[PDB]
Formats: C-alpha cells, sequence, structure tokens
C-alpha cells in the first residue's frame, strides 16, 4: 500500500500569561514518532515510537535545533498575522502549519504538502504543482509575494520530492514491523433492549490499523443513514484503533439489518447480522 | 560534515573567462551552495547561489553538473578587480546545523595583459629631506617573478599591477629598499 | 547593510572587550564567524530571532553572544588571550528561501601582552627617476610606510588636494620588517604613476596619506614617546622640471 | 474565529472485565481552539496519574487529544470524563459505558 | 526529518 510522513505544528498565543505554547508532532501513516513541546522540561525533540530511538544523537541534536527554529518562526508568525489583520494583543490566537510526503506502493514520490491556517481557517497552501501558492485573503496575498521574492518553493519542493521522501522510506524499513503491518478489525456486535418495542444494534470494529475504515448499516440490503450513529474513529492507545456504528430498530425485526465493514487488511468486506 | 574542495591557487588572463572549480564532495543535493569573494582585511562579498539548475547574474554565472557533485563559477571577462579569494560553501541545513564550513578557497590572481614589455630598474631619491633611496622594478610582463633577498637588511615588496585609465596603459612594478650606504639598485633585483 | 563596530580594536591581554553588530532588518538569522590571516571564516554562533540555537563546540565559555531584541547582537570576550586575535565577522540572513548569508565589514581584534609594541607609521615619498622619464616619458612616485604595528592601515594618494584612484597600485598586504620576530613591525609601499609632463609641472602637489588605527583616546599610556593613537600620517612633494 | 465543539468518547483500551488491569481512554476530537480542560472521574472525583497525547490535528485543522490512565474496574465504581471548552458554556460529563 | 527553513508569514 501507499504511505505518508506528516509534521504538524501548533502555536497558540496566551498574551500576558507567558510566551506562545508551541507543539510539534510527527507522524508516519497513523503512527506518531516524534514530539516537541516549548513548555516541556527537556526542550528537545523526543521519540514517541520505539523504532525511531535507533537514530544516533546527531539526528536528535539536529531535529531539536530545527524544531526550535520552527517554535521561534511561528512565534513571529502570530505577531505578523495580528499586524496583517489589525487585531488587538489582548485576544488569544492559534497558528497551524502542516507539511509532508506521499509515496505510492512503489515507494515513488506521489505528492507534497505545505499548508497553513490561522485560528482554524486556510491561510496559505502550496499547490500540487510545488511551484506556486493559493492565498485566501489579502493578508495571505502579502505572504504570497514575500515567499515568491525569497524563492521558498525552490528547496521546499526539493525537500518534499527528495529528503522528505528519502527519510519516509528509511523509516518504513527501520519500523517495518509496526509501519508496514495491517491489523484487520476484530468485529462483533451487541444487542441492548432500550425497552419492549425498541432495541439497539451496535456494530463493533476493534484493534485495527491503519485507522481508515468504513461501517455502513443496511435495512434488507439497502443503505440506511436514518437513525444511525457513527462515532469518530478513536485510538485504543496501544497503536490500534476502534470504531462502532449503532442503529435503533423495532424489536423483533433484528435480523432484517446488516452491518458492512471495509478495511485494507480485510481481503473483502465482512457483513454482520444478528446471530 | 558538509565540506567542499577547491584548488589553492589559479592564474587567469585579463579579459578571458575565469573558470573556478569546486567539488561538493559531501554536500547534500537538496542544500544550497554559495560563492563568496574576499580581499585583505575585508568582509566576504556574496556572488551567487546554486541548487539544481545553473544560475547567472551581473557578477558571474555558476554551472551545476547533473550529479550536483561539482560546480563551476564563471567570470566572463575577468577584470583586475576580480583578483581575490573565492569560497565555495555548501549547506548542512538538512541535518540540524546552520553553520557553513569555509576551506582555504581558490586565490584567483587575474594577470593584466602586457602589450609592450619594457623591463627596467630605476632609483628614486627621497623627497621632503634625507638622502635615502628606493629601487623601482617596473614595466615587466606578468611572467616575471620576484624573491625575498638573502640579506635581512633588504626589503622587496610583492609585484603589483598599475592602471592609468586615461591612456589604457597598464604596468607591473615592485619596490626595494635597505639600510646601508653599501647598497646598489643594480644588485636589488639582479639575484633573480 | 550589515554593520559592525568597532572596525578595529587593540586590547591588553586580560582585559574584556565587546563588539556590536547591527544586522539587516527583516533578517531573522544572525551568525558570528571569526577569521585568522590566510584561513577561511570559522563559525562561532547562530541566532534565530533572540534564540542562540547553535554554539561552536570549539570557541566559547570566555565568549558570550547575546541578541536581546532579536535585532542587534553583541559578542563579549572576558579575560582576552593573545589567541583571540582575529577578524570577527557578523552575518545575517532572511531565515528562509535562498536564505543568503550577508557578511559585515568585521571587527579586527588584536590582543597584546603590552601596548608598548604599538607604533604609527613613518611615511616617506620618493621622486621619480630621471632615467625612467627619459626612457618611457612616464613618472612613478613611490610611497613607503615603515615601522607601524599593528598592520591596521589604509593608504591613499591625494593630487592637488583631492583623492585619486587612477594611476595608483598599493601592495596587496603589508610586509613584516623582521618576518621571524614575535610581533614584528610592518611596512607598506604604493606607486602613483603619471605622465612625464604632469610631474615636471611644478604647479602640481602630490601627497601620500596612510590612515593608522591605534590606541583609543581612553587607553592608559605611560611611555616617553608620543601615544600611538588613531592618526593620519603624510609625506609631500612638488613637481620638478629643473 | 471559527470555533468548534469537542466530540467526546469514553471507553477502555481492552474488553472490560471486573478486576482486570485496563486503560480508561477519553478521546476529544474536532474542537477549536486547542485550549481545553479534560479530567477523568472516579465516582465524580478527579484522578491524579492521568497522561494525555501530544496535540495534533486533522485535515480540517480541528484538534484531537487522548486522555488515558491505568485502572481496574469493579462492579460498583462510576467513571466519566469532565470537559470544558470555549464552546461549552457549562462543564459536560460523559459517563463510562461498558457497552458504548 | 523536518524541513529546516520554515518560512515566516
Amino acid at each position: 500500500g501507499s504511505h505518508s510522513m506528516r509534521y504538524f505544528f501548533t502555536s497558540v498565543s496566551r498574551p500576558g500569561r507567558g510566551e506562545p505554547r508551541f507543539i510539534a508532532v510527527g507522524y508516519v501513516d497513523d503512527t506518531q514518532f516524534v514530539r516537541f513541546d516549548s513548555d516541556a522540561a527537556s526542550q528537545r525533540m523526543e521519540p514517541r515510537a520505539p523504532w525511531i530511538e535507533q537514530e544516533g544523537p546527531e539526528y536528535w541534536d539536529g531535529e531539536t535545533r530545527k524544531v526550535k527554529a520552527h517554535s521561534q518562526t511561528h512565534r513571529v508568525d502570530l505577531g505578523t498575522l495580528r499586524g496583517y489583520y489589525n487585531q488587538s494583543e489582548a485576544g488569544s490566537h492559534t497558528v497551524q502549519r502542516m507539511y509532508g510526503c506521499d509515496v505510492g506502493s512503489d515507494w515513488r514520490f506521489l505528492r507534497g504538502y505545505h499548508q497553513y491556517a490561522y485560528d482554524g481557517k486556510d491561510y496559505i497552501a502550496l499547490k500540487e504543482d510545488l511551484r506556486s501558492w493559493t492565498a485566501a485573503d489579502m493578508a495571505a496575498q502579502t505572504t504570497k509575494h514575500k515567499w515568491e521574492a525569497a524563492h521558498v518553493a525552490e528547496q521546499l519542493r526539493a525537500y518534499l520530492e527528495g529528503t522528505c521522501v528519502e527519510w519516509l522510506r528509511r523509516y518504513l524499513e527501520n519500523g517495518k514491523e509496526t509501519l508496514q503491518r495491517t491489523d484487520a478489525p476484530k468485529t462483533h456486535m451487541t444487542h441492548h433492549a432500550v425497552s419492549d418495542h425498541e432495541a439497539t444494534l451496535r456494530c463493533w470494529a476493534l484493534s485495527f490499523y491503519p485507522a481508515e475504515i468504513t461501517l455502513t448499516w443496511q435495512r434488507d440490503g439497502e443503505d440506511q443513514t436514518q437513525d444511525t450513529e457513527l462515532v469518530e474513529t478513536r485510538p485504543a492507545g496501544d497503536g490500534t484503533f476502534q470504531k462502532w456504528a449503532a442503529v435503533v430498530v423495532p424489536s423483533g425485526q433484528e435480523q432484517r439489518y446488516t452491518c458492512h465493514v471495509q478495511h485494507e487488511g480485510l481481503p473483502k468486506p465482512l457483513t454482520l447480522r444478528w446471530e | 560534515d558538509a565540506k567542499t574542495t577547491q584548488p589553492p591557487s589559479m592564474d587567469c588572463a585579463e579579459g578571458r573567462a575565469a573558470n573556478l572549480p569546486c567539488n561538493h564532495s559531501t554536500v547534500d543535493p537538496n542544500e544550497y551552495v554559495y560563492w563568496y569573494r574576499q580581499i585583505h582585511s575585508q568582509g566576504p562579498q556574496y556572488i551567487i547561489h546554486g541548487l539544481k539548475n545553473n544560475e547567472t547574474n551581473e557578477m558571474a554565472s555558476l554551472i551545476i553538473t547533473e550529479d550536483r557533485k561539482s560546480s563551476t563559477l564563471i567570470l566572463p571577462h575577468a577584470t583586475l578587480r576580480d583578483t581575490a579569494v573565492y569560497y565555495c560553501i555548501g549547506g548542512g541545513t538538512t541535518s540540524g546545523t546552520y553553520k557553513y564550513i569555509f576551506g582555504t578557497g581558490t586565490r584567483l590572481k587575474v594577470l593584466a595583459n602586457i602589450q609592450n614589455p619594457d623591463p627596467a630598474v630605476y632609483q628614486l631619491r627621497d623627497s621632503k629631506s634625507s638622502d635615502k633611496s628606493v629601487c623601482l622594478f617596473t614595466d615587466f610582463d606578468s611572467q616575471t617573478n620576484v624573491s625575498q633577498s638573502k640579506d635581512s637588511d633588504v626589503y622587496i615588496t610583492d609585484k603589483c599591477v598599475l592602471d592609468m585609465r586615461s591612456m589604457d596603459f597598464k604596468s607591473n612594478s615592485a619596490v626595494a629598499w635597505s639600510n646601508k650606504s653599501d647598497f646598489a639598485c643594480a644588485n636589488a633585483f639582479n639575484n633573480s | 547593510g550589515v554593520s559592525q563596530d568597532p572596525r578595529h580594536k587593540i586590547t591588553k591581554r586580560g582585559q574584556n572587550v565587546t563588539f556590536r553588530c547591527d544586522p539587516i532588518s527583516e533578517h531573522n538569522r544572525l551568525y558570528w564567524y571569526r577569521q585568522t590571516l590566510g584561513q577561511g571564516p570559522e563559525f562561532l554562533t547562530y541566532f534565530q530571532n533572540e534564540a542562540q540555537l547553535e554554539k561552536s563546540r570549539l570557541l566559547s565559555d570566555r565568549f558570550s553572544a547575546e541578541r536581546p531584541k532579536g535585532s542587534f547582537s553583541t559578542l563579549e570576550i572576558q579575560r582576552t588571550e593573545q589567541g583571540d586575535s582575529a577578524m570577527y565577522l557578523c552575518a545575517s540572513s532572511l531565515g528562509f528561501g535562498r536564505d543568503v548569508m550577508r557578511f559585515g565589514p568585521g571587527t579586527r581584534l588584536l590582543v597584546l601582552e603590552d601596548l608598548k609594541n604599538v607604533f604609527p607609521p613613518e611615511v616617506a615619498v620618493f621622486e621619480p627617476s630621471e632615467a625612467e622619464i627619459s626612457h618611457t616619458q612616464k613618472a612613478t612616485l613611490v610611497c613607503l610606510a615603515t615601522g607601524f604595528y599593528p598592520d591596521h592601515v589604509e593608504l591613499s594618494w591625494w593630487v592637488n588636494g583631492k583623492e585619486v584612484h587612477s594611476g595608483v597600485c598599493t601592495d596587496p598586504q603589508p610586509l613584516k620588517e623582521q618576518p621571524a620576530l614575535n610581533d614584528s613591525r610592518y611596512a607598506l609601499s604604493s606607486r602613483l604613476r603619471v605622465s612625464a609632463t604632469f610631474w615636471q609641472d611644478p604647479r602640481n602637489h602630490f601627497r601620500c596619506q596612510v590612515q593608522f588605527y591605534g590606541l583609543s583616546e581612553n587607553d592608559e599610556w605611560t611611555q616617553d614617546r608620543a601615544k600611538p593613537v588613531t592618526q593620519i600620517v603624510s609625506a609631500e612633494t612638488w613637481g620638478r622640471a629643473d | 474565529m471559527i470555533q468548534r465543539t469537542p466530540k467526546i468518547q469514553v471507553y477502555s483500551r481492552h474488553p472490560a472485565e471486573n478486576g482486570k488491569s485496563n486503560f480508561l481512554n477519553c478521546y476529544v476530537s474536532g474542537f477549536h481552539p486547542s485550549d481545553i480542560e479534560v479530567d477523568l472521574l472516579k465516582n465524580g472525583e478527579r484522578i491524579e496519574k492521568v497522561e494525555h497525547s501530544d496535540l495534533s490535528f486533522s485535515k480540517d485543522w480541528s484538534f484531537y487529544l487522548l486522555y488515558y490512565t491505568e485502572f481496574t474496574p469493579t462492579e460498583k465504581d462510576e467513571y466519566a470524563c469532565r470537559v470544558n471548552h470555549v464552546t461549552l458554556s457549562q462543564p459536560k460529563i460523559v459517563k463510562w459505558d461498558r457497552d458504548m | 526529518r523536518m524541513f529546516p527553513n520554515a518560512p515566516y508569514l
């Protein structure tokens, strides 16, 4: 299958109660492998997956120096944005950047990312082209010229096409036991009687990786989105994920309903019906 | 870790192209390479960047090999002012290091082209006061060499090109002096 | 527009010194490097805004670099040793994109055990040879600056009370009067060549000028000879037709 | 200031058995801004040794966090998740369910 | 590895 590396960056201003809180995490697929917290004691990039602890001290000195420059950079960014939008130093604000890699099943480069958000809305993003920007506001339009003048794309493209791709493959080789695995969902289902006259049918899926999964409820082999409940896919905490879909049904008509599961680890989609 | 290699010295004829090479032996391909120039007791002056494709500007041009393991800075019609030490450096930015490692660099000495070689030594009497004297060795071609003398009393300066821009006339020159009544200008540059 | 002061500095061994750098504004990154005669610059420190993120494992402890307002930067050397003597370069970069590092003009620090070794230059000027005028119909003047330490000098020719650049070549770097001696005095030469007609014109004035950067006005001086402070020293000629 | 409500879930890491070592998770997702209070309750009482995941976010820039702790449930004790946000004018508590 | 020159807005 295909794979991805993404670094996510979050800086939030807390004016008058300290300097901005900055958090930088790194993922490969749905497995996190690095952390940095500006408020944390260590002031170093820390391993959060066992396969990356392999990396020498030069890796951590370097990645810590880079992530510190990001903390420093985003601190300025909140200040710059406040100025761009003519807003007051009183209010709290949040800054968000994402960049990363995609590779296909052939481990050849697929696409590159560099996206940015101010308090939850798209600010600026680099296009699929890796050579040009999409500015939302006039604010982002000024950021756009600043980056075109500097020639940001030049090596940012080289990083996402090159170094980012090169190192994602090295991570997939080193952590192949955790990254390249495919844990198929452990499906069951439960029946709770809300009363006489009604009943709930919950469709389980547990201990699966990666997180991508589909649960759908059919009434007599026909899709029903009416009176369903879909919970957000949730992490178990041990590198696996859980998801369930429920439907409230008339009592007696239990075996009229079927739950459709789709996962990459499942050779073809399992269907579930009440015993 | 991110080092380059260049030849220590190089001579080029004025007006022709100066081709200064650099090997990016250990520089990551996705890192910028930079070129700087510097003369005695001055801050290094920037020239040109390099990443994948070749570059050019009013100062010079840089042509990058396919492998990006070697580059060539090119000064098209090398003026006498282009004589300096040239530094090719490469980023180590991909690791968490924002240093750059300068080597010795190539000291380019562009030689002025002498139309009418007229080697001669002269003697110049002191002005203001005193009977002190210094020897001038002027008008020789850019092939000529000078040396530090056996005697500790005698001082010989390095060669130096002159340009009187109002006559398109350029001439070399080299001075000598010493402390003794017993010292002739004949024997100042004659042991060369 | 990377600025540095002072351009030169002599200090006594054991004394403390501080250099300032005012970088290009809009530049997030600031670097310190140092340079000894005939070597490439050596990295000391790197700033991203206010934050010192990379020290040079080799050069520090007695050295202290700050950049409090993420703008101007100071570098302090407590208890100087002779081995601190070098050109200290500031540099700034935008912090992203081609991120090109622009150098300053440098602080030339020289640390001495004793300031007794500091001298300003003796300057003389030499009149063109009779033979040389007859042979080429050109006249070469020769300037000599001798017996100055340190080698912080700038030489220029002034014709008739205006600085000239055409017709002059100065030695690329000064030469040592005793190349073997520990802390040897320095010498420097310069040639001004003009038409034979312009020399023999006795209306014309020729002056050689060597600016020398010596002790400050606030340096302790207790020797018999004059205090070798910052000064210009000159030597004059008038044209001679005879 | 595009603000969003947290979507809270409370559950165990493994199948819940009375008197067995298990982890109690509280997953908050989809919320904005990042600033959030999350505590785990044992009989309407805050638990001390409660770690939390590193703050990451999704395609749409909405934050998600996992608050978890080592515990052992008997037949009697009540577990829940206390969560306050800018979105929530009041504190919300989602009770642990052995079947939700 | 992270990108080392995160550009300032």
